[PDB]
């Protein structure tokens, strides 16, 4: 019933993926990221934070700071803290 | 250059089609998401071309 | 998406560049061409430059231009970083509605100003 | 209960579906071995 | 990858393109579109057309890795492919993933 | 087997830029002029014939040196190899290269490989 | 027996903000891949040494086999930064550790009294054959391989490596096969 | 008249369903990370015993 495996097979598979894309990324070129975010904002005035996280390789915390600068998060009553361009 | 200008005027008819595209901006969303992916790919490839220029 | 000229948010970069020099402490009135030269977007094309003046500059609610050269628009008052004691002296003004976003960048880090303020009669409380 | 009903209870039970990829589990024939401690 | 533009093939192309612009035959922008077409075409042809199995060796100098592209420079090297052998004392190697 | 690939690629590219040319308002004679210009250059360089050719904490600089002029790396005539890397490996100063799809212009001659394996000490 | 130093790891502050991308493109033999790690790895041939030069101006140097070699290599790395054009300074060249290796020259088995007491010794055969004898009075970790090679690690100064080996020498002499 | 077998079946029937339910919950969580599960570690041996 009980074998002697060293590294569980499931654990070894995630490792290669976790290595391939080292977690998230670094913190730079915010203006270049802003132009890409603006193209996404044109597609939808309010954009889900999780969808933006998929769009940007950079870490969520760094992305949130850029998103807060462009506009205040608005819940919209649907949750997800949708991000919209500031009226100013 | 006047033929060039009238070709530009048909491009302006294409831009009236682009005003329809301004009304356009679902399937259009998937295509523009593909365009965002393409813009990231283009930044990466421009950096690759900069590397090729060092090779040049 | 209405009408957009060349790269998206060229105006936003122009606003950021205008903000950067003021925070740096080098303040000069800048024409739209001068800000475009600083951003390196000056060769954006004649139609795109005209679009920025006609729509992007007009869109901003607080945009201020003295005459030939545009002037800082987010804060009408210059970021002097001085006479804070004088601002306190008028209690009714109460520092002219001073904002933390305006501070921590006027010409020095807020923490250095806070150490000077603590020694002075001025007291800082943040609701 | 051992000889017949137990095989029938495991053999006949809802198939396990769990999904992107999905995962299927199917039960076969129950074996019972003499008491052992 | 705009990798193969500075090759005999790719440069002869660019030179040809530059001249047409100068003689008002073609214009730029269209020329960029042509280069883009070239990238797809050279890449496609390389991966599926001809293959050779070989064996080899070298001696290192500089290396660089950026944009997932390795650029080496070997000195006093020797690269033999199948029957043919080469005697090189200065070789630059650019390699994409 | 190399002039063949080049013809192959030139043909394929010409047929694909044909569409671009006509759509950008271009006579097909200028497309055939491009082909001719392209062929001419290679036939003039005479690198090969072909089927189209048939037609104190501060004074840090006192000792100096330790590094060398970076010009020793660039000649512009240096044997240039373009290839695809599978795995590059380095233990201590020992490097091993696992390369593929490469075109090697060396000793003046042109070579190709689907795979190349090398060894070098740094 | 006298232990021989095999590795010196040192940290030296260059004193100013450095742009990593510019350093990688110019300085020869300098790999800077952001995804795997955040620092430029620079290697020099004359004294073997691999150095990670960090972005905020802190440099860690490794691979040197003596006290003088580590300082000389670090000075050369600082000189290269000055040659690039970044302002370069040398600050607190402080050794962090010196791994040393030696052979007692006799076979060693410590198992007989390990069973009775193992306060300073921890040994698991599956994890590794070597037994780790973390020692408190001179802070070092000494690992005994059954063959007799002892590797001492963690010593911030040259004297500690020698003192620990002299201290552990009687225990091994007692358990000599 | 119910006997020993037809009463143990009523007890066994539901408990086997409980092992199957549990297998679903455990593997479900793992499938979500995309990790992939192992049914040998998914069966909780004590639900029937």
């Amino acid at each position: 019933t009980n074998y002697k495996p060293v590294a569980n097979h499931q654990y070894n598979i995630e490792y290669e993926r976790k290595k391939k894309e080292d977690g998230k990324r670094a913190r730079a070129d915010k203006q270049h990221v802003l132009d890409m975010l603006f193209s996404a904002f044109e597609k939808h005035q309010y954009y889900n934070l999780k969808d933006l996280v998929d769009i940007t390789k950079q870490p969520v915390v760094y992305l949130k700071e850029i998103l807060k600068e462009i506009g205040v998060q608005n819940v919209k009553g649907i949750h997800k803290n949708t991000w919209e361009l500031k009226p100013e | 250059a006047q033929l060039k200008f009238f070709e530009q005027l048909d491009q302006i008819e294409k831009q009236r089609k682009d005003e329809q595209e301004r009304e356009i901006l679902q399937l259009r969303l998937k295509q523009k998401a593909k365009e965002m992916q393409q813009q990231e790919l283009a930044q990466m490839r421009q950096r690759d071309a900069n590397l090729t220029a060092l090779a040049a | 998406s209405g009408s957009s000229g060349y790269k998206f948010g060229v105006l936003a970069k122009i606003v950021n560049y205008m903000k950067t020099r003021h925070q740096r402490g080098d303040t000069h009135p800048l024409t739209l061409d001068e800000i475009l030269d600083e951003t390196q977007h000056l060769d954006i094309g004649l139609k795109q430059k005209q679009w920025l003046m006609t729509e992007a500059l007009v869109n901003n609610p607080k945009i201020e231009v003295i005459d030939g050269k545009y002037a800082f628009k987010p804060k009408y008052n210059v970021r002097d970083k001085k006479a804070l004691l004088r601002l306190l002296d008028q209690h009714d003004q109460r520092g002219l509605g001073g904002i933390l976003l305006e501070d921590i960048e006027e010409a020095l880090p807020n923490s250095q100003k806070a150490v000077k303020a603590l020694g002075d009669q001025i007291l800082f409380v943040n609701r | 209960f051992i000889q017949m009903s137990v095989q029938r209870i495991v053999e006949d039970a809802p198939p396990i579906d769990l999904q992107p990829p999905r995962y299927l589990l199917k039960f076969e024939q129950i074996y019972l071995s003499k008491p052992t401690h | 990858y705009q990798l193969y533009r500075n090759t005999t093939l790719g440069n002869s192309l660019q030179e040809s393109l530059d001249e047409l612009i100068q003689s008002q035959q073609i214009t730029p922008q269209l020329a960029l579109q042509v280069l883009l077409q070239f990238d797809k075409a050279i890449n496609a042809a390389l991966a599926q057309r001809v293959r050779n199995r070989v064996n080899f060796r070298g001696s290192l100098n500089t290396y660089r890795f950026c944009d997932n592209v390795w650029t080496f420079v070997l000195n006093d090297v020797e690269f033999r492919e199948v029957t043919e052998l080469i005697k090189v004392d200065k070789v630059k190697i650019v390699a994409c993933d | 087997t190399v002039p063949k690939l080049y013809r192959s690629v030139i043909e394929d590219v010409i047929n694909d830029v044909r569409d671009i040319f006509l759509d950008d308002g271009v006579d097909e004679q200028v497309l055939m002029e491009l082909k001719t210009l392209w062929e001419n250059k290679l036939m003039q360089s005479r690198a090969v014939d072909g089927f189209h050719s048939e037609e104190e904490e501060e004074p840090l600089n006192s000792e100096d040196d330790v590094s060398d002029e970076e010009g020793q790396e660039l000649f512009d005539t240096e044997n240039v190899v373009v290839c695809q890397y599978d795995k590059i490996h380095r233990s201590k100063n020992k490097w091993k290269f696992h390369l593929k799809d490469g075109i090697m212009n060396l000793n003046g001659r042109d070579y190709i490989f689907s795979k190349a394996i090398g060894d070098a000490e740094w | 027996i006298v232990p021989q130093l095999q590795n010196i790891v040192s940290t030296v502050n260059l004193g100013c903000k450095l742009d990593l991308k510019t350093i990688a493109l110019r300085a020869r033999n300098a790999e800077y891949n952001p995804k795997r790690f955040a620092a430029v790895i620079m290697r020099i041939r004359e004294p073997r040494t691999t150095a990670l030069i960090f972005s905020s101006g802190k440099m860690v140097c490794t691979g040197a086999k003596s006290e003088e070699q580590s300082r000389l290599a670090a000075r050369k790395y600082a000189r290269v930064v000055q040659k690039l054009g970044f302002p370069a300074k040398f600050l607190d060249f402080k050794i962090q550790n010196m791994v040393g290796s030696c052979d007692v020259k006799f076979p060693i088995r410590l198992e007989g009294l390990v069973l009775t007491h193992q306060q300073f010794s921890s040994y698991e055969p599956e994890l590794f054959p070597g037994l780790i004898y973390r020692m408190i009075k001179p802070r070092i970790v000494l690992l005994i391989f059954v063959s007799g090679k002892v590797v001492l690690t963690g010593a911030k100064v040259r004297a500690e490596i020698y003192e620990a080996f002299e201290n552990i020498y009687p225990i091994l002499k007692g358990f000599r096969k | 008249l119910d006997l020993a077998g037809p009463l143990l079946a009523f007890l066994f029937r539901g408990m086997f369903k409980n092992l199957l339910k549990e297998v679903r919950i455990y593997a479900q969580k793992f499938i979500d990370r995309g990790k992939d599960f192992n049914l040998e570690l998914a069966i909780k041996t004590r639900i029937i015993s």
